[PDB]
RNA sequence: CCUGGGCAGGGCGAAGCCAGAGGAAACUCUGGUGGAGGUCCGUAGCGGUCCUGACGUGCAAAUCGGUCGUCCGACCUGGG
RNA sequence: CGGAUCCGUAACUUCGGGAUAAGGAUUGGCUCUAAGGGCUGGCAGCCGACUUAGAACUGGUGCGGACCAGGGGAAUCCGA
RNA sequence: UACCUGGUUGAUCCUGCCAGUAGCAUAUGCUUGUCUCAAAGAUUAAGCCAUGCAUGUCUAAGUACGCACGGCCGGUACAGUGAAACUGCGAAUGGCUCAUUAAAUCAGUUAUGGUUCCUUUGGUCGACUUGGAUAACUGUGGUAAUUCUAGAGCUAAUACAUGCCGACGGGCGCUGACCCCCUUCGCGGGGGGGAUGCGUGCAUUUAUCAGAUCAAAACCAACCCGGGCUUUGGUGACUCUAGAUAACCUCGGGCCGAUCGCACGCCCCCCGUGGCGGCGACGACCCAUUCGAACGUCUGCCCUAUCAACUUUCGAUGGUAGUCGCCGUGCCUACCAUGGUGACCACGGGUGACGGGGAAUCAGGGUUCGAUUCCGGAGAGGGAGCCUGAGAAACGGCUACCACAUC
RNA sequence: UCUCGCCCGAAGCGUUUACUUUGAAAAAAUUAGAGUGUUCAAAGCAGGCCCGAGCCGCCUGGAUACCGCAGCUAGGAAUAAUGGAAUAGGACCGCGGUUCUAUUUUGUUGGUUUUCGGAACUGAGGCCAUGAUUAAGAGGGACGGCCGGGGGCAUUCGUAUUG
């Protein structure tokens, strides 16, 4: 569906299929972009429904530059999440390390489901999407502990 | 004196950044020219690098593309309805990049007659308009070719475009920037987008 | 600052021009041309400093506008015209035909060449495209944009170019086993057979090469100039085969004197 | 003392209650709901600060005009 | 000054207040725009309430247009 | 030079600091024969400036009727030197200073596939010369004057403008009278030629269509031959480049030489009154290289908690459309969601803080400076705005306010 | 895996780090350091050989080392944390059906059906030695024979002091 004023990326909808009268499907003309880099386009971009300007597999967002990895911390921002990159810093004087982290925002494409908090995600450099969002979610890697468990209700 | 700069902003947190530049030249800002629907009037703008930018203060004619049949014709602009980004610009009748224009559907009637003969949109009278409708008599097998164009391609322009052709107005989405290139160029709303914007305009006139 | 830079200091000049500290403050700024500043060599440096033809630069400025020195067949009126790697310098009166190849130390080594090879010239393809009315174009690192080139030319190739007509001939590709010469980085002036290329999706692929007497070095595709076809160099290269032996072997050569 | 009668509208927003956030815990923060009070502006009602105003053989052997204090109470008031 | 809306509110303190502290902006007329509901059906259609916010235009800077209606601040003595 | 010594006690040992010791870099005192290099108004005052200089520029080749010089010199404009001016380019580099500035600038590493780019280097560039305007110049002037200027006359061009010829019309698309073959009594069914009318090229602005790895068949209606045939390139990716389709291409109008010099010969011949024209400076729409800019990605900065919550009506974070900008950007607007950062020190202050490469200090480890000659940033008394120009929010450019300050 | 020309190249490819050895990596000047008798030296990158001027001359240098931390590549797998499967929703082999497209050959064109390349779902059994390191002179919990002026509540007793 759509809850905005227009969502139609590139593909022209009207093939004028009206020759004898049939409803047919409409999910076939979808712009299907492969990012390369040995990274698989997920099947949610094949048989999905979303229309996103900033999607790495649907929109015109070219992935270039650097490939980093973070851990998902928050979800509460619309179509973009905040990751944390833990790293160590060598200090010359005392001759051991310290923990430093920089919380970055990254555009979570709506094809990636099961994006629960605590999984290592791969991010890629792109053009500046907004003021704080420069990276783009590339591949969700970690299963975030155990996925087999279920609880009451 | 408008600066579109990003150094007068707060940081990722919200700490105030200290100003030290003086709003430099490579980050210009020029005031908005809301393009009206009057006659044709386009000024020029010098660009960094010596390029030329065409500022349309008000426009009358435009160039509009039919979607399916691939027929792009010149079209006088009638009215601006449902900009859907700022409802003040609907009242102001301002042409922007993604806006909706009432195409005068006259220049598509002649092409639809010349290519898809036995036309429609003729007020269900069938007695007026000596257009030279049936004068050339369609001598050779190109009459049969037009029969292929009319019956095998079947010419279905189903009831939305039927009612719009009978009313004489047509719904268009602009695809060009009137403030940058100075052109009112666009395409015709077709099918699902057409019924979507028609539902939005009907709901806006309702509530 | 505002606009482009227009002066150039001797201290901020690149090392391979063999300039001085006590002599002058400013360096000869090379004008815009087919070569960037870090990989060029001006004509005033080639004449005043290198061959020792004129003590001052004003004499070089006088003779280059008295129409003696020409580059690639046509006369350059500028005293600071940029030259580059694999160019033909010829001056019109005696046997003085200088190729600009790279010394093993990293300098623009002089090379007097016979006219039968000085008529010709190799050049590396920079990229390939198509243009007006669907015709192909080839862009050279020497800023040669030639139309209707060939269909069998990869991006990283070396094509022999004529100096009189500007016509291409004798293209050679980037294959395992060809003879190449590294032009950039810490291994510039290194002549060796292409041994292995390793592709990377980060748009900078690495290449390991070997040469004679068992030595190997790694470099990048932006710094490789293919020069031959399987230990068969198309251009005669001076001072041996262009090999950095050892600092100790250079000292042993000096002791052999 | 007994028995009846009466007091327009607004402002402040206590306890209690709900939801969200933080914390290991103690608990804390934010946004609502709530309507407490010998609580504030103010009318009728009740008194009378000032003009030391008007009269001052006056309307009147103590009144009148503005300006007033208080007005859910230790409030005002009829009859027995 | 005085009503109302939106900003912003000090010394001190029993932490409740001081406080409508102090100090500013808007307020008219006419067109619009958006939001806040009920009743009928195996997501659609009918019916009415007065509020708020924003925009444009216009009048001789006029707008609480009459009426309604807190001058304020720093202190001292006494009495909570 | 991996270095200690004197000092608390009547005397000893210890913690402890003070004082001596040696460079560094600022000032000062005393003294001074030779020579080679050699810092030098930074610290307080990025306080104020008299005076004099620091940005001008001509090739055989844009414009020469200057009154200035003079070729032999006759006449059919112009031999040449040529002051002055119109034109073009530069004055956006260099030089000087460190006052703001604490993930801001810088430094190492990455990319613009999200942009522009003077010049240079290559591709591209398919009417026997048209029209006004004006300077230098000549006379006339203004006030106390400026690098001040109106008005009278004059003429120029690569300043401004207008604008055809060549070139056959090739080919394509849409219409398109007519025409060829077979069958049907005809109607009709199928295939094949074809004048006129309309658009055509590159770039801009749209919209649509087709676009690369894969090998055996089974039938239905037509036909080419004696069972049997056909195609732009690249990245890791594209909405890249390149095709075709229909229209726009905007008066403040994209290109398709109304430029200039050189030495001069030949040819059909009907004069040459026409061609044969070779080299060289101008940018000329566009495409790449080159000089550099621009906003981005990872990482890195001193002290302070007597700076523990900060940010958001006046965007703080994100999403969707739009505006502006050269392009991606909450850069700006409308609507919607309540986000964003922080005890791993954010936020708020101070720096006698420009950042680096570096400098001083001799075990190692560290400590302290770096305004300073190389790179980058910022400013031209404060801050604001802007023309020209490819490049400036320029200051040895302009405009207005404030403080000084000249006639 | 022989998927693309019995072995070899390419590609499937790391679950991602921390640490190390290469290599690329940048700008010089500066620092250490090679050569060079600037009269030594501070320096600078210069200079040196034969010729009675008679060689229209030759030869060589202007290197190297460091450039932390951060990023890239190729190896190492000890140490330091991370998940493999435990409600089986495990890994392998090959069989059942549903469902979907492209292009090679039937001589081409338009229409239908397959084998075929695999994506998506699903059914049954066999194969795993079928899958949980034993339990710190680590820790938490449970038991049961005690322990103690440990704590709280209520009670009882005792002189003495004062009246
Ligand atoms: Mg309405
Ligand atoms: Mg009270
Ligand atoms: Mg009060
Ligand atoms: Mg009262
Ligand atoms: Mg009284
Ligand atoms: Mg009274
Ligand atoms: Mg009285
Ligand atoms: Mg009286
Ligand atoms: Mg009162
Ligand atoms: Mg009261
Ligand atoms: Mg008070
Ligand atoms: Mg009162
Ligand atoms: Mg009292
Ligand atoms: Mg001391
Ligand atoms: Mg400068
Ligand atoms: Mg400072
Ligand atoms: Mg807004
Ligand atoms: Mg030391
Ligand atoms: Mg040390
Ligand atoms: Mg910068
Ligand atoms: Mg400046
Ligand atoms: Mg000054
Ligand atoms: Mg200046
Ligand atoms: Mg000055």
């Amino acid at each position: 569906t759509e809850r905005a004023y227009q969502k139609q990326p590139t593909i022209f909808q009207n093939k004028k299929r009206v020759l004898l009268g049939e409803t047919g499907k409409e999910k076939l003309p979808r712009y299907y972009k492969n990012i390369g880099l040995g990274f698989k386009t997920p099947k949610e971009a094949i048989e999905g429904t979303y229309i996103d300007k900033k999607c790495p597999f649907t929109g015109n967002v070219s992935i270039r530059g650097r490939i980093l990895s973070g851990v998902v911390t928050k979800m509460k921002m619309q179509r973009t999440i905040v990751i944390r990159r833990d790293y160590l810093h060598y200090i010359r004087k005392y001759n051991r390390f310290e923990k430093r982290h920089k919380n970055m925002s990254v555009h979570l494409s709506p094809c990636f489901r099961d994006v629960q908090i605590g999984d290592i995600v791969t991010v890629g450099e792109c053009r500046p999407l907004s003021k704080t969002v420069r990276f783009n979610v590339l591949k969700v890697t970690k299963a975030a502990g155990t996925k087999k468990q279920f609880q009451k209700f | 004196g408008i600066s579109r700069d990003n150094w007068h902003k707060r940081r990722k947190t919200g700490g105030k950044r200290k100003p030290y530049h003086k709003k430099r030249k490579y980050e210009l800002g020029r005031p908005a020219a809301n393009t009206k629907i009057g006659p044709r009037r386009i000024h020029t703008v010098r660009v960094r690098g010596g390029n030329k930018k065409y500022r349309a203060l008000r426009l009358d004619v435009g160039n509009f593309s039919w979607g399916s049949e691939c027929c792009t014709r010149k079209t006088r602009i009638i009215d601006v309805v449902y900009n859907a980004s700022n409802n003040e610009l609907v009242r102001t009748k301002t042409l922007v990049k993604n806006c909706i224009v009432l195409i005068d559907s006259t220049p598509y009637r002649q092409w639809y007659e010349s290519h898809y003969a036995l036309p429609l949109g003729r007020k269900k009278g069938a007695k007026l308009t000596p257009e030279e409708e049936e004068i050339l008599n369609k001598k050779r097998s190109k009459k049969i070719q037009k029969k292929y164009d009319e019956r095998k391609k079947n010419a279905k322009i189903s009831s939305l475009l039927e009612e719009q052709f009978q009313q004489g107005k047509l719904l268009a989405c602009i695809a060009s920037r009137p403030g940058q290139c100075g052109r009112a160029d666009g395409y015709v709303l077709e099918g699902k987008e057409l019924e979507f914007y028609l539902r939005k305009i009907k709901a806006r006139k309702g509530k | 600052a505002r606009g482009p830079k227009k002066h150039l200091k001797r201290v901020a000049a690149p090392k391979h021009w063999m300039l001085d500290k006590l002599t002058g403050v400013f360096a000869p700024r090379p004008s815009t041309g087919p070569h960037k500043l870090r990989e060029c060599l001006p004509l005033i440096v080639f004449l005043r400093n290198r061959l020792k033809y004129a003590l001052t630069g004003d004499e070089v400025k006088k003779i280059c506008m008295q129409r003696f020195i020409k580059i690639d067949g046509k006369v350059r009126v500028d005293v600071t015209y940029p030259a580059g790697f694999m160019d033909v310098i010829s001056i019109e009166k005696t046997g003085e035909h200088f190729r600009l190849v790279y010394d093993t130390k990293g300098r623009f080594a002089v090379h007097r060449i016979t006219v039968e090879e000085a008529k010709y010239k190799l050049c590396k393809v920079r990229k390939i495209t198509v243009g007006v009315k669907g015709i192909p174009h080839l862009v050279t690192h020497d800023a040669r944009t030639i139309r209707y080139p060939d269909p069998v030319i990869k991006v990283n190739d070396t094509v022999q170019i004529d100096l009189g007509t500007g016509k291409i001939i004798n293209f050679i590709k980037f294959d395992t086993g060809n003879l190449c010469m590294v032009i950039g980085g810490a291994n510039l002036g290194r002549v060796g057979v292409i041994t292995n290329r390793e592709r990377h999706p980060g748009s900078f692929d690495v290449v390991h090469v070997k040469d004679a007497n068992g030595n190997s070095f790694a470099t990048r595709l932006s710094n490789i100039f293919v020069i031959g076809n399987g230990n068969k160099p198309w251009i005669s290269l001076p001072r041996g085969k262009g090999i950095r032996l050892t600092v100790a072997e250079e000292r042993d050569k000096r002791l052999a004197t």
